[PDB]
């Protein structure tokens, strides 16, 4: 019927005079703050924090805690639904961490919304403006489609990485914040499929299938050392912090860095490529929003942690040097591929300055926080030897 | 000072626990607090209010230690003992799969627990054996679950029963 | 050059082919099944549109919190027991939400086929919107409310009470703790299949006979989203279906987590819906039958028949634990009103009328013990009377299950009343039901959950609520309350009067 | 107070109680279409034409209104408020005109909204991850400030030029394309400002004051023909389709494709400058959302009209020749900054093949459509003459 057949309580006259009867004159408490009782981390109290911290039922027996008891139900043998035990690093509070951001569920996916349906707008342009006329063939078929979308199960690889750290995480600000990082990552990987679907759109000829990309990844000689490193950080490491940490301080931050913006970002202009930039530029933005909080959670504060400063940043420093050079032997199988280059594409004194950005810029965003001594030349020096 | 957060017998550990400078005696502590405290098998129920804030601010001091007192290379493959970490897991997974029923698996389990808790075992191996640990307990016990009445099923477990009403 | 773009589905067709093998491609965690590496996942997202088709849901969503609905002053024309309620009902389910981000991340990792870890990974994400979302409906409440107490810190204050410590089982340990796809089960194939999912709908119904617009405006948006976490529950067996090791024990930890679920829910909300609202929507008997004997356990269960699942042997057993379960559990629940971070309401005349309307003999029961309770002055704080003492004057001593963690009083319930007391290397333990029991003797070091009495022993009730600050701004006047009246509330002051101190039941036993 | 003073009908008991009896059984008509009057483009009626179809208050005698007789105040002398003698232009019906796009209000600004964050993302990520760096000093402080810059002008001048017919034109359906044709213009202008702005905010030294590339745009040659081809456009037609026409089916289809896509996008990304071509990408996804407006406006509805088809055509094919000339000048004159370029940046075969992609691309999505006889390779060779 027109008007229904549900009586509510707020409209129905006689229901709402009831429950305007039952009503107190003043509400029963002035303090109408959610989340009154949180150290804000600025000024005021985000919606971000009031809605995110403590939403984990941790007792006190773990860093922050507000509860108590042991859990209700356990792993068979005992293990605790969350517990100190999965994790080498220690802290005061596991509930310190702040995404610069203040990133909660909301705000996120309208975001990459507002970038997914950019992202659709962008290729009809980019098609009905002809753009893929100035774009080199080879380039195309042969490292976009290839090396590029080969670089999809890398990237695939680092956000799988993050399943463990989803279930172990200590905390609701560090379980967001990380569950974020993984998202981001696994979008790229599928970008990298989205371009590769598109040029298979408006370039006849062109295979979408991941049949050759993946072969190079599987078995690649480009990518060798590279995909070794991955398949290490995320079925071999079962610590979560160690994860999160190795994977976006020191293997993304170093290869994925150079691959991404000192290869791709910055060669495919010289080919009459537009295209992979655009998705590229979104891969970096993603990359330094994750670096805020990567560098919020590991240093400002378990580096800096009032009771176990030199503890974490001990063992972070462990960490560094246990991937830094898995990490260094993945970037020289990566050199293999400045051989396939067009001859006069590019010279060695570039890439000693793209590749001491690379180096230079983690200096400055990681290894100098904990304090972790990094040789820039010793560094540059060994992935160029497996360079041409 | 009676508290559940804030307790005498919570600050009596810490001023304990502050005593220890040695990863020695640390490692050997957290080892016997485990025994005692911890799991239906612990010695005494007496700090079972407290164990488990206690045992966190027990590992934390042993952590501290064992990372000023070992090599990197020791730190992620060495126990705060001196044990090999992979062969540990490797042995305690062999015995494991040896086991001629839960009853048996059950024991190896939880001691293993007690035993290697990091910060004792390093975390990678400890859970990588909580992986084949754990699904090998979980396969036997829950293999004909339910089969064994009650009664008989609590002789197994050996508790003294105190106490039975059932109208039904 | 015709307007070219690349769509979600277009992606998704090669998702499949982005898990590449190596030696150590495998779960980290214990579990007992083998989940195929060629199951695929039903809806073909994109982090970027699944993005998309959740932004739209919240410009919705909170377009209509942050105007119309403000302006109708929605937040407040609420009835005062509902207000109450939503404080229970929001943050209890909102730990729900979160757990099942680790739960799904767990399953995530356990599965091997990119599309399954995919279809994990997008409900990953919802339970992190759902999470916000029952956030979001006490903090709007507690902004714009009568009374945001316990709105306002209902995560540290829920730690007094009880009610809480069962909602964890189900909720919390019972999404994460043990083999993945026993959690599955849990979470998805008995969780939201049989309870979640239609009583987030149920609550939308309550609320709105209630005053409750906001509630509507938020679950219904959470709801939108459950098909996706059953079409991964289902997934779930049928990815394991074809493994010898399931006919061996999928049927078993299904029914575990069955019995698991129900235990809480069945009694619990029943209570949350009768007792804390004004007005009805339907008897809770009714719903509960439909709901899970029907519904789950007929027609959705009945689906994955033909995949090796059978109805849970412990169902019959469920239906007959049921019927006072809700009524019993209330009286303690009122009886412990000072544990809380609510108000409570006696029933009045109308409502006592609907009771044994539809519940025959429960005014001879329940009823008479209300209005005994309410002579004698426990709604009045100058009266020194709790409930509590009630039931220790009449030798009705209150246990705590040591598994489903549920109070449960045997000597008075009206429902079931078996009990089961066993010691073992130095401790005691109380059961409630040959089922939970089993779980127990089975799997000991699983349960260790110290209850309320074992914590609080000893100690006097006013300064167990004062360290966990269940108090209001003023540092005086409780969050709990015995009635949902403007005035005569009850401050800590008049708790400690009173004297009661904690004791451990199980003890009488010697 | 906490339930407040005011009595809402919806909710007060009462009032409500008063509204509820007031009530019919059921709604008083079936048809609760708004605008179900309106001949739908498409399958079904979409929001987009029922809520703006026959907002205009016109009358019989402009072609499609469903009003009758004279305006009700006109101005001094008798000029109608709208009037047929406002354009050459003659159709069966003004309001046949559809989007495309279908964009009515909501829409668009959600689009542009969804631009500017994605913009303000990408900016700081790209400050952040320090890409300027790696962008050639000369192309950024030369071609990019003084050149790119006097730019602005020309999409300033365009936008200006939809001023008349956002009063004048004939019908709702057909303003609200122009509002937003015009309204992209200046956006694209404050876009290229955007840049500058924030070269100067991360390049030390950068002056992002408008006085360069202003005395650029006033005096110089390169951009000399163009400006005295905008100072035209915007100023010297009192038509409002022969400015909306030869604005976007004659000048901007051809010296802006070139200047934007052939030399910018074209030659930027040469020089490490991702930057720039961020902002072409929007400049030309508004230039195709905006053609089809206009071929559906100018081709489908107006130079195919069943009666005033050939009408139409002969006017436009007029407007084209007059305005062709003037836009040839221009694009001679802009072939002066190549002789500006770094030796060896590009030569002329580049520059005449891009030069016969704009002229084929023009030739197929416009000239074509109303039979104008184009010559190619005599437009091509009438502006190489430019080439210093
Ligand atoms: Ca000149
Ligand atoms: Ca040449
Ligand atoms: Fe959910
Ligand atoms: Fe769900």
């Amino acid at each position: 019927s027109m008007l229904g057949e549900r009586r509510r309580g707020l409209t129905d006259p006689e229901m709402a005079a009831v429950i305007l009867k039952a009503l107190p004159e003043a509400p029963l408490d002035g303090n109408n703050k959610m989340g009154y009782f949180v150290t804000p981390r600025w000024k005021r109290l985000t919606e971000y924090e009031a809605l995110t911290v403590y939403a984990q039922p941790n007792a006190d027996w773990i860093a922050g805690g507000l509860d108590w008891g042991d859990w209700t139900q356990k792993f068979h043998g005992g293990r605790p639904s969350w517990g100190n035990e999965t994790t080498e690093l220690r802290t005061v509070d596991w509930f310190k961490h702040r995404d610069p951001l203040r990133r909660w569920h909301a705000p996120y996916v309208k975001d990459k919304a507002e970038e997914w349906r950019y992202t659709d707008r962008f290729l009809q342009g980019y098609s009905a403006d002809g753009q893929i006329r100035a774009m080199n063939p080879t380039w195309r078929d042969e490292f976009i489609n290839r090396y590029w979308g080969a670089f999809l199960f890398n990237e695939y690889g680092l956000f799988n990485a993050h399943s463990q750290g989803a279930r172990e995480a200590l905390s609701d600000v560090t379980r967001v914040s990380l569950a974020f990082w993984g998202f981001d990552k696994i979008d790229i990987a599928q970008m990298i499929q989205l371009e590769r679907g598109f040029l298979a759109k408006i370039v006849p000829g062109f295979d979408e299938s991941t049949a050759v990309p993946k072969a190079e990844w599987t078995n690649g000689e480009v990518y060798k050392s590279a995909r070794l490193a991955v398949e290490g950080l995320w079925q071999e490491v079962f610590d979560w912090n160690e994860s999160a940490f190795s994977v976006h301080a020191v293997y993304d931050a170093l290869f994925g860095q150079f691959v991404r913006r000192e290869f791709f970002q910055r060669l495919a202009p010289r080919f009459g490529d537009n295209l992979t930039p655009f998705f590229i530029n979104q891969a970096q933005t993603y990359f330094q929003i994750a670096k805020q909080g990567v560098q919020d959670l590991y240093y400002n504060c378990l580096g800096d942690d009032p009771e176990f400063s030199d503890y974490n940043r001990t063992v972070m420093r462990n960490w560094t040097g246990k991937w830094l050079e898995p990490t260094i032997a993945a970037l020289r199988d990566f050199m293999g591929l400045f051989a396939k280059l067009p001859a006069g594409t590019t010279d060695k004194e570039e890439i000693t300055a793209s590749l001491y950005r690379v180096v230079d810029d983690w200096i400055e965003d990681y290894a100098s926080r904990i304090d972790f001594k990094a040789d820039r030349d010793q560094i540059v020096k060994a992935v160029l030897a497996g360079l041409k | 000072k009676l508290g559940i957060h804030s307790n005498d017998t919570r600050d009596a550990w810490v001023n304990k626990i502050a005593q220890l400078n040695t990863l020695e005696k640390a490692a050997e502590m957290l080892k016997q607090f485990r025994m005692d405290h911890t799991t239906p098998f612990r010695n005494s129920y007496e700090l079972d209010n407290d164990y488990l804030w206690i045992e966190a601010k027990l590992e934390e001091k042993v952590a501290v230690l064992k990372a000023r007192a070992f090599n990197e290379v020791d730190f992620r493959h060495k126990t705060a003992f001196g044990e090999d970490a992979k062969s540990v897991l490797d042995g305690t997974v062999a015995k494991m799969n040896a086991a001629k029923d839960k009853w048996e698996a059950e024991k190896i389990h939880i001691g293993f627990r007690q035993a290697y808790k990091p910060p004792i075992m390093p975390v990678n191996y400890f859970l990588d054996g909580e992986r084949q640990l754990g699904t090998r307990l979980m396969e036997l016990r829950n293999l004909n679950y339910y089969d064994t009445p009650l009664e008989e099923l609590r002789k197994q477990r050996g508790v003294r029963v105190v106490h039975l009403q059932s109208p039904h | 050059r015709a307007p070219t773009s690349v769509n979600a589905q277009e992606v998704h067709r090669w998702l499949q082919s982005f898990n590449w093998d190596f030696k150590n491609n495998r779960t980290k965690y214990a579990t007992k099944y083998k989940m195929a590496n060629e199951t695929k996942e039903q809806f073909k997202l994109i982090a970027k549109e699944y993005a998309r088709m959740e932004a739209v849901k919240d410009e919705r969503q909170f377009g209509s919190l942050q105007d119309a609905l403000t302006r109708l002053n929605a937040g407040v024309r609420v009835h005062p027991k509902w207000n109450e309620t939503m404080k229970v009902v929001s943050n209890f389910l909102e730990v729900g939400e979160y757990n099942a981000i680790a739960a799904t991340g767990m399953l995530w990792d356990s599965a091997q086929a990119a599309e399954q870890k995919n279809g994990y990974l997008a409900q990953v994400l919802d339970e992190i919107r759902h999470t916000h979302q029952c956030a979001y409906v006490n903090y709007y409440f507690a902004k714009n409310g009568q009374d945001p107490a316990g709105h306002n810190d209902a995560r540290r204050t829920r730690t007094i009470g009880p009610l809480w410590k069962g909602m964890k089982r189900v909720f919390s340990d019972g999404f994460i703790s043990g083999d993945a796809v026993e959690c599955s089960l849990n979470l998805q194939l008995v969780g939201e299949a049989c309870f979640t999912n239609p009583l987030i709908v149920a609550v939308t119904e309550w609320a709105a006979a209630n005053g409750d617009e906001i509630t509507p405006t938020v679950f219904l948006s959470i709801e939108t989203d459950e098909l996706r976490h059953m079409a991964n529950g289902y997934q779930t067996v049928v990815s394991i279906a074809n493994d010898p090791a399931s006919a061996k024990y999928l049927n078993t930890d299904l029914n575990n987590a069955f019995w698991t679920q129900q235990k809480y829910f069945t009694p619990v909300l029943g209570m949350l819906f009768e007792y804390g609202s004004k007005f009805k929507v339907e008897p809770w008997v009714k719903t509960w039958d439909r709901w899970v004997y029907e519904d789950w356990g007929g027609i959705w269960i009945g689906r994955l028949g033909k995949y090796g699942v059978e109805s849970p042997r412990s169902l019959k057993d469920a239906k007959q634990d049921a019927y006072w379960a809700h009524h019993d559990l209330y009286l303690l629940a009122y009886a412990l009103w000072p544990t809380g971070f609510f108000r409570l309401a006696l029933p009045d005349q109308e409502e006592m009328e609907w009771f044994e309307a539809n519940y025959p003999g429960w005014y001879d029961h329940y009823g008479k013990i209300y209005e005994e309770w309410r002579a004698r002055g426990c709604e009045d704080p100058s009266s020194g009377f709790i409930p509590l003492m009630w039931f220790i004057e009449n030798n009705h001593p209150i246990y705590i299950d040591r598994v489903s963690q549920v109070p449960f009083c045997p000597s008075l319930a009206k429902g079931a009343s078996t009990l089961r007391v066993h010691e073992y290397n130095g401790e005691m333990h109380t059961f409630s039901d040959q089922w939970g029991e089993r779980m127990w003797l089975a799997e000991p070091e699983r349960y260790e959950c110290q209850n309320i009495f074992e914590q609080y022993e000893g100690r006097e009730l006013s300064e167990v609520i004062a360290e966990l600050h269940g108090l209001r701004s003023d540092g005086k006047t409780l969050i709990a309350q015995p009635h949902v009246r403007g005035d005569k509330l009850w401050t800590l002051d008049d708790i400690k009067r009173l004297n009661c101190v904690f004791k451990n039941p199980v003890k009488a036993f010697n």
